[PDB]
């Protein structure tokens, strides 16, 4: 087993958002934003899961709540310009 | 007509010694990735339900300037 690392995804500096999901195992994983969107199928490489969600809507904030069921593992990543 | 967006490898990631670039788009569809211009093929992972990732090391994420998804627009990002 192993818990996923959460990346998040804000534009280049040049709206959508997203977070990024990667090594975990196994499945499945929850991705919510804030509590309250598009969450892509996982890949499987090298025996580890990753995944990635967007979401379209810095003065209001945004956050993706990731949750990994199997290693009781949570993650609530804001997004910073 | 997809909406596109790309993005860049976090600060996080990069300090563990990786780099992904993420990018979101008929359901007929072609992502090109470039790098400086030329097509690069491996390292990529694709997800429909569509998002492309380019998962590359911090080395070779760092021997290049401009990052290209191309679909079927073109959208990019320059590191500097």
């Amino acid at each position: 087993t192993t818990p996923p690392s959460v990346y998040p995804l804000a534009p280049g500096s040049a709206v959508t958002l997203g977070c990024l999901v990667k090594g975990y195992f196994p499945e499945p994983v929850t991705v919510t934003w804030n509590s309250g969107v598009h969450t892509f199928p996982a890949v499987l490489q090298s025996d580890l899961y990753t995944l990635s969600s967007s979401v379209t809507v810095p003065s209001e904030t945004v956050t993706c709540n990731v949750a990994h069921p199997a290693s009781s593992t949570k993650v609530d990543k804001k997004i910073v310009p | 007509a997809p909406t596109v967006s790309i993005f860049p490898p976090s600060s996080e990631q990069l300090t563990s010694g990786g780099a992904s670039v993420v990018c979101f788009l008929p359901k007929d569809i072609n992502v090109k990735w470039k790098i400086d211009g030329s097509e690069r093929q491996n390292g990529v992972l694709n997800s429909w339900t569509m998002s492309s990732t380019l998962t590359l090391t911090k080395d070779e994420y760092e021997r290049h300037n401009s990052y290209t998804c191309e679909a079927t627009i073109v959208k990019s990002f320059n590191r500097n």
